[PDB]
């Protein structure tokens, strides 16, 4: 630890008169943990063990020399840019917890070094089990491959993982189907900022947990990576929607193309509007109606609803496709 | 089913502070000695080394002995010491002199008498009795001569429990003492006659396992003594946890002595690695069973590749599966049979305990008999002789009493079990 | 109606988790010991009397006992999920093991423990109307099980004598070994059994192992998968007396089918649909693919090779949407197969049974959900090879009387090993001999 | 589907560190490595394991050896950034140099260290499972890369036998020279390399400072940026390990279609779009553009001019952004050309490799980023008139003895200069009679 301040002399020490060798700790003046007839300073014997303990400091001042800069080997010069990285963290420990490794009390050996493991906290919680109690609790109680470390393939199984949950979870089904992914695009644009139509890591992360699926900062990490096609870490609302609806099917898009071409003969000068489409759809004919579960003016009612388009807005081919395949997730 | 404790001498007293300091942290036993664990299977064997005090507190059941009180002054002031009941402690006036015969004959009979009744005391409150613990070195004054003394009373007057000890044996290399090769000898003698099992150390092989595997600059005993008992204290886990597959001292008597003489035992613990390289390999049973069978990794001088193992047992601590632990005692026994005593179908047995130690994924324990404990003996029965021949400090012995005939007796002893080693070693099936 | 389960050592009260586990799952009883009340039910039932009685209160209560030397493993039973269902007079634990000696279980520990267990078996045996047999289930490969095993069916035998006596025991496997004494515990196991037992299931771990690699997918499997097989096996056997269907077959038929000599009742077992989740769905499993599966030697439970020995008898248990006739279909094609031998001896090799009830999943559990299955246990000369290789490791052994003071020590003539040795000789006679087809007549 | 890299002395460790910053960086393992929490999310993959091995942490650790006898350049390893992304172990380092000498490495101080060496291979090939080969990278000039290289893959090629073994070696250039000794040096390292690898590429300074002047504006190059190039040729050549492609090519198959001969495996290498930023943004770069330009001589990374000799097979690998009916055009085109010759007895003179994956940018690099590239390795006889000229400056100085005393005092015998001279003559040889334009029907 800084300064040291563990390896100088104790009050209890003092008091008591206590002599080196016993406990071998070198702080008295004359002695010095010497390896090789030499400190750990000089390349000699046993140095790189010795460098190893845990409580091990180098007195190294954080505030640099002038000949420290001019004196540089042609490796360091290779190798600094991963030594600025890789100097931002570093595990401390309290004063107590380093009298504790100085004192060398919970050890199964005399080498055995708990503090630097980084598995402890699990090893400590998963200590006192036995075997019947793992294996024979309360029954009441008790994927397609993709292969490569590109950031393509982490994106399309983060989105795989996210289409599954939502088909599992269903929240927002309406009386007309298609409102599922309506409610994630919407959940989507409500945390935007700016209004450019982008999000960034901290966004999407809060936009998907409020769309309801449960996701971490590395996810949200990886996906904006993966789905970045101009190096700025943003992503587009309209990219990552397309991704959610997936891969459309040959018959459903024959059938949405014949429906169009269909819809397009019975209007003025081949223009369709969304009021043609309100009057002349038959919602009474349904299975969902038929049967008795669902009122035909609630299902009429949920379909005007679920364009977000004013009465008189011209309803293109791109905005029926996207329509009908938002739909046909449900079916 | 409680285990009784007994630490002799300056060695044992040293390694038991260790060993319940180990103890009573792997059971949440603050050094004040009350209970701070964390969860309820803690408590339930708490029982097997611990008596109940009446509050908070929890008693170790152990007898401390020894003839200066220089050593219980110095585990008094130990950080765990405290814990020990006073009562406990049996001390004389003036010390052992590193000599077998004063140990054994002259303040060991003045003494021996308050240690029987405390250990009695100490047995007769068990609910049900399981063996005892011995730790003391074979190479001193006081250890040696007392400490086998009292192994022979408890034995005549416990004939039917568990005898088990741990022993330091004088290193190759070095002797801290002149007169180590009498003490041994002796001693070894009174072993082999009166323990059920009986487990070796040398100093030296605990200085290479810390230098080799453990890279330390400037290892101390502290070190050799916290391996030991980490060993010590994980033989008797599966006493104690539950497990797939409980296993016990008594049972593994049975299957580790093939004929009641051959119960000397080699000694090993797996999980050991530099403070470096444990970031760079994670633990896995293949790892353990290779750095289990390396003689590198065994506690005596003694190399396993120059005999054969007999029979051997590894206790497993860890939520693991059961194939891959037989499928490697598969794999060890087929691809290196020439090592394995042929008349035997299947020479390990495996335990395996639901928890391992605090910190630890997974480790094990290995128990083996081997017939290069042989080479130990021969080494100590030539230093003997040497210095027998000679009558080169022989004086001091007789001074105390002793007829010169006890020592022929123990040299043709000890010379019987290297025999009997040698010759199983070179059996054949005819 | 009733059967009682007699569970012994570790792996038999292991082996009753699962089992118990099962039969709570297949009836619907909860871990506590009762039934939803639900709102209503049409009609009243009473499959559950098998294996639980009721309180007037209405709460299940189930017909075993559990015996070991040790507390550990019962503990754990009485400190697990479990705790509310057993009775706690059931659940028998002694003060220490029996150190894998046969000596110590029969001689000197298991004499104090026989009274307490003999006197809970007749207070349940006291509590039924139609009892029609024991389940045991034990390894012989460690001390308390053999011995003490041994000597309460030494007693139960006395006490109650025609009733009869189902092991599932747990026999050494050939290659794969836990324990260096295996050969002697298993050898005088074996002598007590010959005598006092009607039809001994054996089964081996190697195998068990083998089935979850190959067929499930498990690299590293456990004791609670293999429990949980032999616990389905169970099930599939006591199905039988518990469920409504076209052919049903009582305890006492397996025994009147199946064993020809009263010393030759050892049988083989195994269990075809063991399949995962991911494979059950690319694949129809129709009757007699089923049953084409049911011979192969990978399907086996047990580490033998039929295609060695002989059958000598076949009982066939289908469970689950099954039509008789599909069942003659695939025994005909079976009966056309040319590696497929029976003894000249026994034209009519087949016993069917068939029930309506479809094998139960459980939660935790490996295997996948199915429509049908099916199970088998056979008589087979090829059973001789596992004896005669333990014996041969008990000569090695005895050669140099290996270990053998600790059995002397503890209270046993060395004569033991002798009469045992040559008992197990005897056995191996009477299988070349039922093995023979004929002899010179006119 | 693994390859383990073995780095010997200082130009070997050099180029090491400038590979091992490439494929971290292209892979996205941190320096201390870890892998960061997005790379790893979503998917599951494998591709590291050409490279890098997991801990059961997650660690990742790379499958290097690096031996040096002096401390001084593995000693900055171990002090640098990358301290903790190595094993410790991996990191083998003497006590002193081989000084130029070659008997030095071979005979008196490689004997020590090599035993080492072997067990840290034996220890990373036993924790493998699809080992596909060794890379192998050292420089012929110096003492100890020739003569632990040959001692290595002597043992080496005993202990493993068939897998193959691909060299990178920095053979002297013909007129900038840094040492006295460098001919003795080279000649005894060719002769071990003859026997022991199976395809050698030729790499010399002089090129890839004609090519750092020539395509990019750099005047005053040092080491890095030729480390850099190399590492984005082994980068080009390992990436159909790696990567999802079109055409994909395995290591056996280099080795099955580039070596007509046995002892005809040294190969001539080439890169297409070194290219500056300036340059880059001022032309397209279609695929026959980079296919003109990698048969030009200003392109390669060796000094030898191939239109003094006839190819006898050419390897194309293609990454990035390519079609195969561009590539298939190209050869055509290239094909057509009169100034490039195969010999008559290969008729079908190409192989072809499409990779998707682009090549990396490194921070600090000179390179330009570029939507694809090409790399080829190609054999022809021109690559016998670098053997001439190394002859002819061993026979200056031979004939005098210049320096052998040296030689003969480290423990070798005169008669080894004229042995490996006498073998590399018939070498010469070799490519003379292979490259015969055309033999007589009589
Ligand atoms: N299939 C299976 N085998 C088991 C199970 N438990 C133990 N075994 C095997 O059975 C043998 C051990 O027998 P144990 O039941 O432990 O012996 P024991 O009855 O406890 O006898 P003692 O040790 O004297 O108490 C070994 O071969 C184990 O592999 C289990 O749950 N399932
Ligand atoms: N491209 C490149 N060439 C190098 C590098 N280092 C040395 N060389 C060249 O390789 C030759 C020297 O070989 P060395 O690697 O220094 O020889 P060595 O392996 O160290 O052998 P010893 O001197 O005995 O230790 C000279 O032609 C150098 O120009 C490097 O880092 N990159
Ligand atoms: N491993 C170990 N050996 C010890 C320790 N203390 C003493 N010894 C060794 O034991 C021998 C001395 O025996 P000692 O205990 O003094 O005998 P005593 O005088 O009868 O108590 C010497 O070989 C010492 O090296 C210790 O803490 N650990
Ligand atoms: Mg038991
Ligand atoms: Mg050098």
């Amino acid at each position: 630890m800084i300064g040291g301040q563990h390896k100088k002399e104790r009050i209890s020490e003092r008091l008591q008169n206590c002599q080196n060798q016993p406990k071998n700790r070198c702080y008295l003046p004359g002695t010095q943990l010497l390896t090789g007839g030499y400190s750990t300073k000089t390349l000699q014997g046993n140095w790189s063990e010795e460098r190893a303990d845990a409580g091990y400091y180098d007195g190294k001042a954080i505030v640099p020399t002038h000949l420290s800069k001019i004196w540089t080997t042609e490796y360091t010069v290779m190798t600094n840019h991963a030594m600025k990285r890789a100097q931002e963290q570093a595990p401390v420990f309290d004063q107590a917890t380093l009298v504790d490794i100085v004192d060398r009390n919970h050890r199964a050996y005399p080498t055995h070094q708990p503090h630097l493991d980084p598995q402890l906290p699990k090893l400590k919680e998963e200590a006192f089990k036995t075997t019947m109690r793992t294996s024979f609790n309360h029954p009441q109680e008790v994927v397609r491959p993709v292969i490569g470390n590109t950031p393509a393939a982490q994106a399309r199984a983060i989105i795989m993982r996210f289409r599954r949950q939502l088909l599992i979870s269903m929240e927002g089904q309406s009386a007309f189907p298609g409102n599922v992914l309506r409610q994630v695009r919407l959940a989507l644009e409500r945390n935007d900022v700016v209004g450019n139509g982008v999000l960034n890591v901290e966004e999407t992360f809060r936009g998907f947990t409020e769309a309801g699926v449960e996701t971490s900062i590395p996810e949200c990490v990886a996906l904006v990576r993966g789905l970045d096609m101009k190096g700025d870490n943003m992503l587009s609302i309209r990219k990552v929607m397309d991704e959610m609806r997936g891969e459309e099917r040959d018959r459903r898009y024959s059938i949405i193309e014949g429906v169009y071409e269909l819809l397009k003969k019975l209007c003025s000068n081949g223009v369709v509007r969304l009021h043609h489409l309100v009057d002349l759809i038959d919602v009474d004919s349904m299975e969902s109606v038929l049967n008795g579960t669902v009122s035909s003016a609630d299902a009429l009612r949920a379909f005007t609803t679920q364009w977000d388009l004013p009465l008189e807005a011209h309803i293109s081919f791109e905005t029926f496709h996207t329509f009908f395949r938002d739909s046909s997730f449900e079916l | 089913r409680e285990i009784v404790c007994v630490q002799a001498g300056q060695c044992g007293n040293q390694i038991g502070s260790k060993f319940w300091e180990v103890i009573s942290d792997e059971h949440g036993v603050d050094p004040t000695g009350t209970y701070q664990g964390d969860s309820d299977l803690q408590l339930e064997r708490i029982n097997v080394y611990f008596d109940e005090a009446t509050g908070g507190r929890y008693v170790p059941r152990s007898v401390l002995i020894d003839l200066e009180p220089g050593t219980m002054d110095s585990v008094r002031a130990g950080p765990y010491g405290q814990i020990f009941r006073p009562d406990n402690f049996i001390f004389g006036q003036s010390g052992a002199g590193n000599n077998w015969a004063k140990g054994h004959y002259t303040e060991g009979a003045e003494l021996i008498d308050s240690v029987l009744d405390v250990c009695c005391k100490e047995a007769e409150s068990c609910d049900c009795l399981q063996g005892f613990q011995i730790c003391h070195s074979l190479g001193g004054g006081t250890g040696s001569g007392m400490g086998t003394l009292l192994i022979s009373k408890l034995r005549e007057q416990y004939p039917d429990r568990i005898m088990m000890t741990f022993s330091i044996i004088p290193s190759p290399k070095v002797s801290d003492t002149v007169v180590e090769p009498y003490n041994t000898t002796l001693s070894v003698h009174q072993l082999v006659e009166n323990s059920d099992e009986s487990m070796c150390i040398d100093n030296e092989a605990l200085y290479d396992i810390c230098f080799r595997t453990l890279k330390l600059t400037t290892p101390t005993f502290g070190d050799l003594n916290h391996l030991v008992s980490a060993v010590v204290s994980g033989v008797t886990c599966c006493l104690r946890f539950p497990g797939q597959l409980n296993s016990d001292l008594r049972k593994l008597a049975v299957n580790l002595v093939p004929f009641p003489r051959l119960h000397f035992f080699m000694m090993g613990f797996a999980p050991l690695t530099s403070r470096g390289s444990q970031q760079y390999r994670g633990l896995s049973v293949p790892e353990l069973t290779q750095q289990m069978f390396d003689a590198k990794n065994m506690m005596q001088a003694a190399d396993p590749r120059h005999g054969r193992y007999l029979t051997a047992s590894a206790l497993f601590r860890g939520r693991m599966s059961t194939k891959e632990v037989d499928e490697q005692m598969l794999n060890v026994q087929n691809k290196n049979s020439s090592y394995f005593i042929e008349w035997i179908p299947n020479n390990i047995k495996s335990s395996v305990c639901d928890i391992p130690p605090k910190g630890l994924k997974m480790a094990v324990t290995f128990i083996g008999n081997n017939t290069c404990i042989q080479e130990m003996f021969r080494r100590v029965g030539e230093q003997f002789t040497l210095m027998f021949r000679r009558k080169a400090f022989l004086h001091w012995y007789t001074g105390e009493g002793m007829d010169e005939m006890e020592f022929t007796e123990a040299e043709s002893n000890m010379n019987d079990l290297v025999s009997e080693y040698q010759q199983y070693q070179d059996a054949t099936i005819e | 109606r009733e059967a009682i389960c007699i569970h012994i050592g570790q792996a038999g009260c292991q082996v009753g988790n699962a089992c118990w586990e099962l039969f709570c799952l297949e009836h619907g009883i909860q871990p506590d010991g009762a039934m939803p009340s639900d709102k209503t039910i049409g009609v009243e039932d009473d499959a559950f009397n098998t294996f639980f009685s009721e309180t007037g209160a209405g709460k299940h209560v189930p017909r075993a006992v559990f015996l070991d030397l040790e507390p550990t493993v019962v503990d754990e039973v009485r400190t697990g999920t479990y705790r509310q269902l057993f009775h706690p007079e059931q659940l028998i634990s002694g003060k220490e093991d029996a150190a894998n000696n046969y000596a110590r279980g029969h001689y000197t520990i298991g004499k104090e423990i026989v009274d307490l267990c003999l006197d809970r078996i007749r207070k349940l045996a006291d509590n039924c109307t139609g009892l029609q047999g024991f389940l045991v289930y034990h390894a012989v490969g460690g001390g308390t099980g053999s011995g003490l095993g041994a000597l309460l069916l030494e007693r139960l035998s006395v006490d109650y004598g025609k009733k009869s006596k189902l092991g599932y025991t747990v026999y050494p496997s050939p290659q794969v070994s836990t324990a260096v004494v295996e050969p002697y515990n298993s050898v005088l196991s074996t002598h007590s059994l010959l005598e006092h037992t009607d039809v001994a299931a054996m089964l081996d771990n190697e195998a068990i192992y083998d089935l979850t690699r190959r067929n499930l997918d498990i690299e590293r499997p456990t004791y609670t998968n293999l429990n949980r097989l032999i616990g389905q096996v169970v099930s599939s056997l006591t199905a039988s007396l518990r469920f409504d269907g076209a052919l049903n077959v009582d305890l006492t038929e397996f025994q009147t089918n199946l064993v020809p000599y009263p010393r030759i009742h050892f049988v083989l077992t195994s269990y075809a649909p063991v399949i995962s989740a991911e494979k059950a769905y690319h694949e129809q499993l129709s009757v007699s693919e089923i049953s084409n599966a049911v011979f192969e030697p990978a399907s086996m439970m047990t580490k033998c090779d039929p295609r060695h020995g002989k059958y000598m008898a076949c009982c066939l248990m289908y469970r689950g949407d099954v039509v008789p006739k599909d069942v003659n279909a695939a025994v005909a094609t079976i009966k056309t197969k040319r590696t497929i031998q029976f003894v000249d001896w026994s034209p009519t090799g087949f016993k069917c049974g068939i029930n309506y009830q479809p094998p139960t999943v459980v939660p935790g559990g490996d295997l996948a959900k199915v429509q049908r299955a099916v199970c088998m246990i056979a008589n087979s000369t090829a059973i001789a090879e596992v004896f005669a290789r333990i014996d041969h490791k008990f000569d090695l052994m005895y050669s140099k009387r290996a270990f053998v003071h600790w059995y002397v020590g503890e209270g046993m003539e060395e004569g033991e090993f002798s009469e045992a040795r040559e008992d197990l000789a005897a056995l191996e006679k009477d299988y070349e001999e039922v093995g023979a087809e004929s002899a010179d007549m006119d």
